[PDB]
């Protein structure tokens, strides 16, 4: 998963 | 510096996490809380003063930090409060172990501490953990 | 034995305790977790895990020790299980803490912290807190 | 408080 700056998140590994 | 700590409180997964760093070796201890009130961070505090010497807490100034019952267990342990980027770089390690183990884990709280132990546990001579024991007991 | 843990569950107050005991040093962490489960006794290894260097674990055969759960946490962590009156001595000792400090806590689980906070900080040269660290710094 | 050893407890402290 992938956590952003904002509290939002992806459950894709963009890195 | 045997006894400093950096707590912090980030969110993840549209959860709160509770984030304590001591300063000088980069030992972490992080949990999953119900909300970012003052009795969940009381709680927290005072099973970590429990295990370690902890006699500094450096906080933000959220109400979580400030409020009565936090006040209250830090007389109790014997914790004098303040209100760095130490935080923002841990924050970040954390969540980048987090995003790195997550599938592994039924839910973000064990995520969470499956990346507390890897960060904890991982040499470069000495772990972060066995850096705070050492620091410590050599305080003795 | 800078590694070797003793772990019981007990009941207070109609709720579950779950108790870990270095057996070397009497250092001991405790939760009051939700349900007698292997699902929060493996949440809390895991913690326990990223703290110290957990090696082996000695505990009784009830279901939340056995449980599927719980061994994929000890292999993931890297802990043997095993399944002493040193469990005993210490479910005494911190129900004894536990009760003459309840008054000063909304809740159980503050009192249990509490007590086991006055348990690890407690002298009699060498608190068990101190004993605990001074042992594993030893041991690198 | 005091807590016996099956799971029941006391207010008093009878200790």
């Amino acid at each position: 998963w992938s956590y952003f700056y904002d509290g939002s998140y992806s459950y894709y590994d963009y890195e | 510096s045997p006894g400093i700590w950096q707590l912090d409180c980030t969110h993840l997964e549209g959860k709160v996490i509770l984030v304590a760093v001591h300063v000088a070796s980069g030992y972490i201890e992080a949990e999953v809380i119900p909300a970012e009130t003052g009795q969940e961070t009381a709680y927290f505090l005072l099973k970590l003063a429990g295990r370690w010497p902890v006699k500094t807490i450096h906080t933000d100034n959220g109400s979580n930090f400030t409020g009565a019952t936090v006040r209250a267990a830090c007389d109790w342990a014997g914790i004098k409060q303040e209100f760095q980027g130490v935080v923002e770089s841990m924050n970040k390690e954390l969540k980048k172990i987090i995003g790195q183990v997550r599938d592994q884990a039924e839910h973000l709280k064990t995520a969470v501490q499956m990346a507390v132990f890897i960060h904890n546990k991982k040499r470069k001579g000495y772990s972060a953990g066995e850096r705070i024991v050492d620091i410590i007991a050599t305080d003795i």
